[PDB]
């Protein structure tokens, strides 16, 4: 027997690299790479792979590069900086039907010319989530973040709807994707198949409610890194989605206001018509039915003889403990608080009320903003919900009830839920074999 | 044509007839974010074929897939036969068991090949 | 001296002593808003210059300019004489005419080589 | 074992037999743009010494030999004299010029050495 | 005979390369890679290579680095272009002024009235109690970060794929010319960027004896470079104590100025001991009279420059730019035949221009509490004054200027070359 060196092996490693984006907006896809269609997938037969969904680069990795692909977009956009004033601001009480009272503030305040000599006094309606009082018919406000930085303005030509990304790999690295139906995230995988790419991962931003994203293919998934500590969140897949319908029935108009040479701020005009709360619908019954499925899916772990209940959430800022995301360029800030009441003993509507902030402090950077200019005209809204984020309230080590509650926080659980049937490795062709045969 | 590293469950000795598939798919087989890392990705994946080829060119196996050599396997590293290992294990398996006796591998290979440039040189003389 | 790609004109027995002042420049040929650029354009000849001889030493011919192959000639991509292609034909014209069946010879190349190394590999069991 | 360069000191007798500890050390190594500059400018400066290698028919190999008489214009000297009482420092400054010309009739040696194989191998 | 190609061959050049830094504040250590924990030191016998420092590539690169790493962490600093207003200031003595001025407030719409404690040095009369910043007709001054430090680090510069660094170990080696004990090695030792004047702070020490190096001695314009094989020591005092209140400029953006000071105002000084520093002018002067002959009268003059940072020696003390005023260290005469210490007092200034860039200073936030030096005075950068060429006495003044002398006191042992690995040779072999 004699050393025999081969080269071109199918060995693999785990191991992290820079991967590469490829695409079919904030998201720069102009610049990404074209995807050829291609029977780019195959099927590895006689394989076991152990994959982890907790323990990935590609999240972080994802993460990183969306929190680079946002602030890198503001760059061309005018900052806020003169906007820092104070305003004279009275109550609104033109056609409010008592639920929008005091929400809205009508302010007045000076404002800069595109001569430098000149001084304009101009108004605006701003939310009662952007202002706040300064001394402790008329009183004096100032934005909510002034004192801490100043924020840019998004520009109008630009849009925040998500669009599907592939993230490809470079040579000498392959990416594996699991395609077990009843797959947990950790674990070994007896159906492993390479692909040259993933799928397209909508950026989806949102805290409580998984947003539109793909679906489960058997039944509704349970994940977590540890089912029995209480400190850590759980995902919750479903297989099959439940419509949302938002909604803004204010008509509201946008007027430039020209605060410099070729620098506009987009303010808020009048309303015309009545000033209505924005509100979420839900259906009764397929909501009933969903966590019903989910009752059913956790008794599996937590006891079949235990009381499941939900209830509503438990944060102490409004992204945590309130359904955040964003339609029609309109950041939305839903109650949800009836979405989650319910026990379980072993054609109507749900209508979520909703508020809108315009000062947004998004991946929870220091003196970082963005200010999000209105929108002409009502704003409409359907949705996919196919998944949850939950946390559990454990103060017994053996329990016949328990107690879940919406969570959110950290971004990265949103797009983790995307990512967890990939990895990725290297590929090693290098290796050496006994075989009978020798140089002359 | 199984395709590209479709062939990691089949046993070595079937997996050894596709090396060129594997081989094939390696080399490529600031303004903007997406820049600057894939040039950094494309400049290490030439390194790391380059570093591959270079260590293949010094043992004496350079263009070439499959390489006898004359180095003998010593029992330490291996005691199971030639009608097992060809037909019950692959190559991922294979490559977890002599993991710990690859850098000795990797010295004797070039000593030997070292040892036959000096002979070759020197039955060139006479 | 016809210089670099000074043998375009000529016909394919003049141009294939010359191959080398050909091959010298497909490497290197030289000696803010322009690092960038000379940065990827450099990057780009390795991995050309590097994807051009692993396909060659994929087929068996690494280090050689002029190599021979087992597989034969099917008389239907040029069914022309030996004479008039070597004595009356530039380089341009015969890749205008063979370039629609030359995807077809790169695997049979590949394939000839693949069956040549385990050839000599079970007949140097002996 | 001397190290990276523990050899550049010694006769060129004992120098050549550890020509493995130099050769892999020209890639990645005991030895952002400026990153990345650099390393493709020492992939470029590796694969133009193995296309030199390449040109000559010595490909693959760190010793080899060719066919080129060495002309007594370049050096004068004994075998037994260069190989046990030089150093490859004082010989490559001893050989500063002509080392085009030999290059050029390496190139040329393995060109006439190719088509003579293609001739024989014609019949 | 016939030509056999050798690839491999242990031969190297001269050549210019970049080299890249490695470490184990303003001094990025996020950029420089890790290093090894154990470094390569392998011992090259019989060999004898031909180094000259004053003309290495390894200093002007150096220089370039220092630079670029110093001017990007002032990058997210704040800018104090409102700050050019005029100063209404009242009054050791005569060196702080109490200016008042006007000031900009969060809200674009208010103002207020606010108050400082400025340096006599820092500010010009606009022409009494009518004064403004001496910067205001060249450039707006960016305010350093209070939260990046400005201690030096140690930086190690490792040589690229292909390359080599040939550290010299000789202990008498003077600079230029042959060494004849090369040892390669994989990086440098820990090279600390220390800014000084007139003296080297926090340096590398000699191991046999006091060292003299010069591009050439004869020439009197050249900078003579001194090397201690014996540290002494310096400890400072700022014992004013002084409070920072931050003066907030507008949204985000503070002015950290000097409040009162509670206590009484003293000068700030530092201290060389006279029995360490007599008898180190001793071992200078045995050293010095080897190249100006046996019979020379070595003499001491304190500085005769223009510039304020080449007439004191302006250094960094936990932050503080200080300027020691050192005349009674260069006093002395020699001729050839316990707990006294010399106070050398200083001068703090705020407005910094550092490398000599026209259009750019730095405003250096104020320091709350005492600040004191602990330093090893490591060699002396000396200058000749010439006159005759057959003089009996000699006369030593100390230089400055430029900062590429501080770091060519390290970077002297060092050479980057190439590697040429392919040779020609004849042997009595053929090809077949
Ligand atoms: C989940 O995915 C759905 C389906 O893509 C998203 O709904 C779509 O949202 C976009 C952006 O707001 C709407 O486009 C806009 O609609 C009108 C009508 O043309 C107009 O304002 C603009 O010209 C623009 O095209 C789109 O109509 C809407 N689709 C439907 C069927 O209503 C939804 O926003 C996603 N949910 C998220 C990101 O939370
Ligand atoms: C180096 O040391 C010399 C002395 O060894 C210093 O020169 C001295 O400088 C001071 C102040 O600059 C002079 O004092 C002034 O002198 C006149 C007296 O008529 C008067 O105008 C002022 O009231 C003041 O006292 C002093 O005369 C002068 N001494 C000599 C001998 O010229 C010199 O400043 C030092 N150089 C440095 C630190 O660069
Ligand atoms: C691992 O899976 C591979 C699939 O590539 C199996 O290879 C073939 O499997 C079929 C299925 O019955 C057999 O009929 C063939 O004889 C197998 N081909 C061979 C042995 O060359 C392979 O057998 C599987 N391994 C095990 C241990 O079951
Ligand atoms: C998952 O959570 C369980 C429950 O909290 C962890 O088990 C605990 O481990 C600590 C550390 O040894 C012990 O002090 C506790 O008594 C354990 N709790 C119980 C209920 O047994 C466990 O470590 C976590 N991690 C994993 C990987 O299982
Ligand atoms: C959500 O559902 C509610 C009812 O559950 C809708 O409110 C009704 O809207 C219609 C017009 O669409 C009015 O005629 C009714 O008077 C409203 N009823 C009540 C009780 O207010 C609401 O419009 C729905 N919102 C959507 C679909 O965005
Ligand atoms: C929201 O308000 C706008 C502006 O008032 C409405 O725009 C109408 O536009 C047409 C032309 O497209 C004009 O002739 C009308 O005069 C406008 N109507 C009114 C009442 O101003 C727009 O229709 C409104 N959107 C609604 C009610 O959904
Ligand atoms: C916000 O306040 C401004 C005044 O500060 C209101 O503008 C006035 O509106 C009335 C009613 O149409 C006009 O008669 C006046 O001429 C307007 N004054 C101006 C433009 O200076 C504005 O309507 C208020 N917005 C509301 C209540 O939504
Ligand atoms: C959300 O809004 C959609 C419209 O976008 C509703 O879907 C329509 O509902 C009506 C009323 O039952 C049906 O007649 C239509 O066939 C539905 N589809 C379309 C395409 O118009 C949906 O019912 C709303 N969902 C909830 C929960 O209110
Ligand atoms: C360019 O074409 C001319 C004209 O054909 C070539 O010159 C002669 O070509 C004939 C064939 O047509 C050959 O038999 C001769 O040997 C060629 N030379 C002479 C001197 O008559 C010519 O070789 C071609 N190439 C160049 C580079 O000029
Ligand atoms: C450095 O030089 C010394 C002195 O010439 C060399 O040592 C001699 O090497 C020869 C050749 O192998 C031996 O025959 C001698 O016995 C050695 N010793 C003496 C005292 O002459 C040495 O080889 C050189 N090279 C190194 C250390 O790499
Ligand atoms: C610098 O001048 C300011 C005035 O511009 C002095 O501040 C005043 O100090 C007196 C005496 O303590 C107090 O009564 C006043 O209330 C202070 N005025 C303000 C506006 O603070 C300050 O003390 C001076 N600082 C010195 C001399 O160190
Ligand atoms: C800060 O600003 C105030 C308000 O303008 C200045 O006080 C006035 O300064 C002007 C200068 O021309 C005098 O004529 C006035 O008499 C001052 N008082 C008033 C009530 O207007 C003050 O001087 C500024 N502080 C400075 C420059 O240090
Ligand atoms: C000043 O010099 C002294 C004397 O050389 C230094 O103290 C030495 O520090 C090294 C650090 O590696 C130790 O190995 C020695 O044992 C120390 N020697 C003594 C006698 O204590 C001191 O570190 C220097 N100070 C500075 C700030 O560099
Ligand atoms: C070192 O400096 C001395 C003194 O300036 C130089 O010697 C002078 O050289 C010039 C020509 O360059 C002659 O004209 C002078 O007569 C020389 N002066 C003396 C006093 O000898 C010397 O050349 C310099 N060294 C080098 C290497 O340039
Ligand atoms: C430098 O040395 C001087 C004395 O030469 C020191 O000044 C003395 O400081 C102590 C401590 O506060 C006082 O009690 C003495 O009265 C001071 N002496 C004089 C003459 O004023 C000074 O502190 C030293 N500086 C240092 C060590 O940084
Ligand atoms: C500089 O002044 C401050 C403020 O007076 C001193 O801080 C006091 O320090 C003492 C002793 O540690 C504490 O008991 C006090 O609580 C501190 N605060 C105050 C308000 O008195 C500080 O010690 C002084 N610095 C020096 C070097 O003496
Ligand atoms: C500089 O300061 C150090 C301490 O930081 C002084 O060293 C002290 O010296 C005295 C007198 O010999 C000793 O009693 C102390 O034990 C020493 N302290 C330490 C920590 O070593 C040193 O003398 C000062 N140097 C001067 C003033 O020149
Ligand atoms: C540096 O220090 C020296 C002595 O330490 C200073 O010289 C003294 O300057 C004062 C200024 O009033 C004169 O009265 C003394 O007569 C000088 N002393 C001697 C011995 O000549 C010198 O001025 C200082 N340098 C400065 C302040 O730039
Ligand atoms: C709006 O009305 C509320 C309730 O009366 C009152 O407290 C508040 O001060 C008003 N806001 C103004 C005048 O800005
Ligand atoms: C996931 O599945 C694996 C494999 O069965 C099991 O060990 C692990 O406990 C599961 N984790 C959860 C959170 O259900
Ligand atoms: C919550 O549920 C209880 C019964 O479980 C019901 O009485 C109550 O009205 C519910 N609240 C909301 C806001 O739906
Ligand atoms: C919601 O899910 C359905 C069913 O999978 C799909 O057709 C639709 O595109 C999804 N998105 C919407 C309505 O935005
Ligand atoms: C040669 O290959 C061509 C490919 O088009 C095919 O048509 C032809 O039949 C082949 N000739 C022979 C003799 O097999
Ligand atoms: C080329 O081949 C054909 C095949 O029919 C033959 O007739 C002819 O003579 C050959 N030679 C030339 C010069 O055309
Ligand atoms: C006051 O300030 C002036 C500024 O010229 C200064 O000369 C003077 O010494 C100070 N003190 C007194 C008491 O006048
Ligand atoms: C040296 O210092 C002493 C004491 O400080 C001073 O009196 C003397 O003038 C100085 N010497 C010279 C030459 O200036």
């Amino acid at each position: 027997l004699w050393v025999t060196v081969y080269y071109g092996v199918p060995v693999w490693k785990d191991a992290e690299t820079t991967l590469f984006c490829a695409s079919d907006n904030v998201w720069a896809t102009h610049a990404c790479v074209p995807t050829d269609p291609n029977p780019q997938e195959i099927h590895l037969e006689n394989v076991t792979e152990e994959f982890n969904m907790w323990k990935n680069n590609m999240v972080e990795q994802m993460h990183t590069d969306i929190i680079s692909l946002w602030d890198q977009s503001l760059k061309p956009c005018v900052k806020l900086t003169p906007l820092c004033v104070t305003l004279q601001c009275t109550n609104v009480t033109n056609n409010i039907t008592d639920d929008m009272r005091g929400e809205l503030k009508n302010c007045s305040f000076n404002m800069t010319t595109e001569l430098r000599d000149k001084k304009q006094k101009v108004y605006s309606l701003f939310y009662r989530l952007d202002v706040v009082q300064i001394n402790e018919s008329n009183k004096e406000y100032r934005l909510i973040n002034c004192n801490t930085s100043a924020c840019t303005q998004a520009c109008p030509k630009v849009s925040f709807e998500p669009i599907p990304i592939h993230y490809c790999a470079p040579a000498g690295f392959a990416i594996l994707k699991c395609k077990d139906k009843k797959f947990n995230g950790t674990g070994p995988c007896p159906s492993v198949s390479t692909v040259q790419c993933t799928h397209g991962i909508k950026p989806v931003v949102s805290t409580q409610l998984l947003l539109n994203g793909s679906l489960a293919e058997e039944e509704v998934m349970i994940r977590s890194e540890n089912i029995t500590n209480n400190a850590k969140n759980i995902l919750v897949q479903f297989n099959t989605p439940v419509q949302i319908n938002c909604t803004r029935p204010n008509n509201n108009t946008r007027k430039s206001i020209r605060i410099g040479p070729g620098q506009a701020f987009y303010a808020t005009g009048d309303i015309i018509g009545d000033i209505r709360q924005a509100h979420c619908n839900v259906s009764k019954a397929t909501w009933n039915e969903t966590l019903g499925k989910v009752v059913k899916q956790l008794r599996k772990h937590f006891g079949n003889n235990t009381i499941i209940r939900f209830a509503n959430s438990s944060g102490g800022d409004l992204e945590v403990t309130t359904h955040s995301f964003n339609c029609g360029g309109e950041f939305f800030y839903c109650n949800t608080s009836g979405l989650f009441n319910s026990t379980w003993i072993s054609n109507d509507s749900i209508t979520l009320p909703c508020r809108i902030k315009q000062i947004i402090n998004m991946w929870q950077r220091i003196g970082q903003c963005m200010y999000a200019p209105p929108i002409q005209g009502v704003i409409r809204c359907v949705s996919n919900i196919t998944g949850l984020i939950l946390t559990r309230d454990g103060g017994s080590t053996n329990s016949t009830t328990e107690t879940f509650r919406p969570g959110g926080g950290d971004m990265r659980d949103n797009w983790r839920s995307e990512l967890y049937k990939y990895k990725v490795v290297k590929i090693e062709p290098l290796g050496v074999a006994p075989t009978r045969c020798k140089r002359r | 044509f199984l395709g590209f590293l479709g062939a990691a469950g089949s046993t070595m000795g079937a997996a050894s007839m596709t090396l060129t598939v594997q081989a094939r798919n390696l080399l490529s087989g600031k303004l903007t974010v997406w820049g600057i890392k894939q040039l950094q990705a494309r400049v290490l994946a030439v390194e790391r074929y380059l570093r591959d080829q270079q260590l293949l060119g010094i043992w004496g196996c350079s263009g070439k897939l499959i390489c006898c050599t004359n180095v003998p396997w010593n029992s330490s590293w291996s005691n199971r036969n030639l009608s097992e290992i060809w037909d019950n294990m692959t190559w991922l398996q294979w490559d977890k068991e002599i993991s710990n006796y690859t850098q000795i591998i990797y010295g004797l290979l070039e000593e030997s090949q070292n040892q036959q440039e000096k002979n070759e040189q020197d039955l060139l003389a006479l």
